């Protein structure tokens, strides 16, 4: 019981001691992501039926 | 001892850590984004030959070929361009919970209640399927599998632990130790080095292949998970539990960040997955629905309506030009 | 209709004629769920019918082939497994008379309760199998059963105090379209086989009636 | 008086070709409906389509013009298509019960041994049978004077064919139903006649399934009875007692639609009161 308490807390304590940024930038980079490669998303903008693979 | 106490300050200051770095909610930021609209999708093709629920799919990494795995024990492998059957794999188990295609194309693999995890041969010198490697040492029922590469699998399974194995010898190189409750779903990174598993404690944990060490623990959820998938960018991911929520979480900021839930949806997630640009959530349910989420708005933008029993799995093709929605009912359709 | 397309339709063709054929011989057989405590006597049972994750049993007795699932090797949340045996036609119990004193009967009513009240098992029928009669015998003649239940009052007897507990069995199912058929395992016998096949003969006919509309 | 008739017939007509054909898409679409008991409830509302179709229209133009505008020709055309699918649509109710008959006291041969070419065999013998009760006054068995008034068509009253035609269609299918739903009836009975709240709560249980039980005997078999027994009593009778035996006209109209109501009132009896059938229904619309 001890020997896995002692695990618990190590592990927390290694989980604790790292570097996090701001959720701003985390958020942004996501949005950049996704605006940035938005033209190359079928299912976002419908593909002409002629360059449709799953009805010609 | 005193160490009970020493946890419970470790969790007070993690806690502390995060609230700081929250200075904006994603929905602030991205509220002047025009919202995406109405998406209206419909069955191209609908796959037929199962006599019993499907339980899991995988595509290919062609978008073209995909595997279904079902409870009449049988592995068949489709054609969805022209709804031919390529491959009848016949299971020795038929008690089936999940199923894989290796990147390569020439291996699949299996696993369920029995604590085993199966690669077969698909291409070979005679045209015959024959299953090459037999995996076990897992102690409770294989819940999902990934194929690292041609030769490295990852697996996890109902004893709270998730292994990583060599196919060639057999043996597990490494387990993943440090869940409380059984293991549910997995998902690996773009670049192989990383990879997500959701449990029954209500946490997701982020797992290094090759030094197997947990690196970071996120709970929201208030129930299972049932289903866990990597945002395309490799930098967040989401969950789908019981408490019919699904959440998403962004490892650099190491905190939840949206939350897509309805007041008239009172049903688990069986399974989500991404688009290729990551500006769509798609979500399958046990109301019988799929449901298109906008990631970045938190609202409805379609349901995918058609099956009659519990859609049971979800995957979007490598290219993002089509969903395939399987189901309890037997049937696998292709949406596009 | 280019060569190579015709080939490919050739070969789909074959395999779905392997699958309807193998769909056919799948549906002649009657699956049935083994449920109880680890140590209950399944092992008798299962020797009775055969002479680390689910143990699957088969064998035919009058021109009935017959389909056993053992789950007990799986260690694991039971909600998370349960519901890929919604199809079984019915389930098998097995419950230790003796164990009223070792309680290991406490948790058996428990597990009672749950399979007979879960979502998936509204309407399938339970066979309950009472093992180690003659231990029991022994037992209540100087042990009284009233360690195990308070509320029991009457002769510490075999037929009476085995009755009891029958009974409080019997009580947890509260669904028609449902029957309990409990025998206390005659030692040795074939009768164990005879129990399955004449409950699971009881269960077809009723089916059918329900069908036509005239049960 | 013409537009009135006209009009309760029509009704009729439009009524009974709806029904039967939604209950043939029901089966066609939906996944659930298509085992061998559906296939013989189907086969049976295809049958009482045809009847709804070619010979119920044609029927009432008769009914409405009292005269046969069509030719000696036609006229044995279609005499000899009302006997057919008539005759077919009461073998299909014993091969019903043949196989609810065989489902309830055999249970082993439910489960290793029923096919759908058992269905198909059945469906095969009532249209059989049909024919071979249809076909004969084409080739023989017709009395000289039998084709006459030309402004009238009525079947053969040959005294040979007579006794033919009715036992063959009617009195035999109705003593094999008969003999088979009272097999079924004892079988149900002695099913279902094999803590003290809970004891009353089986008890009563036990009343209300044999009551069900013959609320619907008595559904079929009234239906059936009451539908085409009173024509065939008819059609026995006046064929031989020739004189003295003054059909009314009106009374014969009225036994001969009530002989035809029963291809109405079949799909309800055997589609429409099944729940699977009505979740299908609801599913579709
Ligand atoms: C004095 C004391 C006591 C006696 C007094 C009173 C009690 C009894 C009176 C006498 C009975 C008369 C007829 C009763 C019918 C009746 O109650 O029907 C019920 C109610 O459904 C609807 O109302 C809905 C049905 C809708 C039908 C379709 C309507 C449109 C038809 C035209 C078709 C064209 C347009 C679509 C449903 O059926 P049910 O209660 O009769 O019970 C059974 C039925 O008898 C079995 O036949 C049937 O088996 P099946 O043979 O496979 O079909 C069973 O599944 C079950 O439904
Ligand atoms: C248009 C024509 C064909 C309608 C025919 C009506 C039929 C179906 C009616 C007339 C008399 C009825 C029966 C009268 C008496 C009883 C006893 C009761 O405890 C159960 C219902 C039962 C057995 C009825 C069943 C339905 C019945 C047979
Ligand atoms: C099954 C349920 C809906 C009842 C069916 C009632 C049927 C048999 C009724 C409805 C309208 C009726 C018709 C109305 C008008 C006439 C004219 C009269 O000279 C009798 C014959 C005839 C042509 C009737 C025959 C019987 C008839 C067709
Ligand atoms: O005779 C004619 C002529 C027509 C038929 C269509 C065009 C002209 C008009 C018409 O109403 N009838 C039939 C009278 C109604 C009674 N039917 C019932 C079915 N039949 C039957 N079935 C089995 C055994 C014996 N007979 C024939 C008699």
């Amino acid at each position: 019981s001890i020997a896995q308490a002692r695990k618990l807390v190590e592990q927390l304590k290694m989980e604790a001691n790292i570097d996090r940024i701001k959720v701003s930038k985390a958020a942004a980079d996501l949005m950049a992501y996704c605006e940035a490669h938005a033209k190359e998303d079928p299912l976002l903008t419908p593909v002409p039926a002629s360059e449709n693979p799953f009805r010609e | 001892d005193q160490l009970r106490q020493e946890a419970e300050q470790l969790k007070n200051q993690i806690r502390d850590a995060r609230k700081a770095c929250a200075d904006a909610t994603l929905s602030q930021i991205t509220n002047n984004i025009d919202p995406v609209g109405r998406i209206q999708m419909r069955t191209r093709r609908t796959l037929r030959g199962h006599l019993a629920k499907i339980y899991a799919m995988h595509w290919g990494t062609d978008s073209r070929l995909l595997v279904s795995a079902s409870q009449d024990g049988k592995l068949i492998i489709w054609d969805s361009y022209t709804t031919n059957k390529v491959h009848a794999i016949p299971l020795r188990s038929s008690w089936v919970m999940t199923c894989a295609y290796a990147p390569s194309g020439n291996y699949v693999a299996c696993g369920g209640l029995d604590n085993i995890c199966s690669i077969y041969n698909l291409k070979t010198r005679e045209g015959n399927v024959r299953v090459s490697r037999e995996l076990a040492g897992h102690t409770g029922y294989l819940s999902c599998c990934r194929f690292l590469d041609d030769n490295q699998i990852v697996t996890s399974s109902g004893d709270t632990t998730c292994a990583l194995w060599d196919i060639e010898t057999g043996q597990q190189t490494t387990t993943f130790t440090g869940h409380t409750g059984d293991v549910m779903s997995l998902s690996l990174a773009p670049d192989t080095r990383l990879f997500v598993s959701g449990a029954c404690d209500a946490s997701a944990k982020l797992w290094d292949v090759r030094e197997g060490m947990c690196r970071q623990t996120f709970t929201g959820h208030e129930s299972d998970i049932n289903a866990i998938c990597f945002f395309p960018n490799g930098n967040a991911f989401a969950t789908g539990s019981d408490d019919a929520t699904c959440r998403l979480f962004d490892l650099r900021a190491d905190q939840e960040l949206m939350t897509y839930s309805h007041d008239n949806i009172i049903c688990g997630i069986t399974s989500v997955s991404f688009s290729k640009s990551g500006r769509l959530l798609l979500a399958g349910y046990d109301d019988f629905n799929c449901n298109v989420w906008d990631a970045l708005k938190a609202d409805r933008a379609g349901v995918l309506a058609g099956h009659d029993n519990r859609v049971s799995c979800l995957g979007v093709t490598d290219d993002g030009m089509a969903v395939a929605t399987g189901s309890w009912d037997s049937f696998l359709k292709i949406w596009n | 209709l280019s060569a190579e397309e015709r080939a490919a339709l050739e070969r789909s063709k074959a395999i779905e004629k392997n699958l309807k054929e193998d769909g056919i011989s799948a549906a002649k057989d009657v699956k049935l769920l083994l449920l109880g405590a680890g140590e209950s006597g399944k092992s008798t049972i299962v020797k009775q019918m055969k002479i680390t994750g689910i143990v699957e049993t088969h064998f035919t007795f009058k021109n009935l082939h017959f389909r056993l699932f053992d789950v007990g090797g799986q260690r694991s949340e039971r909600k998370k497994w349960i519901h890929c045996f919604e199809d079984v036609t019915a389930i098998i119990f097995c419950v230790a008379l003796s164990g009223y004193d070792q309680n290991r009967m406490h948790e058996s009513l428990m597990l009672f309760d749950s399979i007979c009240n879960n979502k998936f098992f509204i309407d399938t029928s339970i066979i309950l199998f009472l093992n180690k009669k003659d231990l029991f015998g022994e037992k209540i003649k100087k042990s009284p059963l009233t360690i195990c239940f308070p509320e029991y009052t009457g002769p510490n007897t075999y037929e009476d105090a085995a009755a009891y507990i029958q009974a409080q069995f019997e009580s947890k199912n509260r669904s028609p379209n449902k029957e309990i058929y409990c025998h206390m395992t005659c030692a040795t016998d074939t009768n164990n086989i005879q129990v399955v096949f004449d409950a699971v003969t009881d269960i077809i006919i009723a089916n059918n009636l329900r069908g036509c509309g005239l049960y | 008086y013409q537009v009135i008739t006209s009009l309760l017939l029509g009704t009729l007509i439009f009524c009974a070709v709806l029904g039967n054909a939604c209950v043939v898409a029901a089966i066609a679409l939906e996944r659930s409906l298509q085992n061998v008991a559906n296939y013989l409830i189907g086969s049976l509302a295809v049958t009482d389509l045809m009847v709804s179709v070619l010979v119920l229209p044609m029927a009432a133009l008769y009914q409405v013009l009292n005269k046969w505008t069509l030719g000696q020709v036609t006229c044995d055309l279609f005499i000899a298509l009302d006997v057919l699918c008539c005759t077919s649509s009461i073998w299909h109710l014993c091969a019903i019960a043949l196989d609810r008959y065989w489902a309830i006291t055999d249970p082993i041969d439910y489960v290793n041994k029923r096919t759908p070419r058992r269905a198909a065999a059945l469906i095969s013998l009532t249209w059989l049978i049909g024919f071979l009760i249809s076909i004969p006054p084409m080739l023989g068995w017709r009395t000289p004077e039998d084709r006459s008034d030309p402004d009238a068509c009525t079947i053969s009253k040959d005294h040979g064919y007579t006794i033919y035609s009715t036992f063959g269609a009617f009195y035999i299918p109705l003593l094999l139903m008969l003999v088979l739903y009272g097999r079924i009836f004892r079988a149900a009975r002695f099913r279902i006649r094999k803590n003290e709240r809970n004891a009353e709560a089986k008890r009563k249980m036990a009343l209300a399934r044999e009551r069900k039980t013959v609320k619907t005997l008595g559904i079929i078999m009234g239906t059936f009875i009451l539908c085409w027994l009173p024509f065939f009593i008819v059609a026995l009778v006046l064929p031989f007692c020739e004189s003295s035996c003054h059909m009314p006209t009106l009374l014969g109209a009225i036994i001969n639609w009530l002989g035809y109501s029963n291809s109405l009132l079949n799909p309800v009896i055997y589609a429409y009161f099944n729940k699977d059938f009505q979740n299908a229904f609801k599913k579709i619309i």
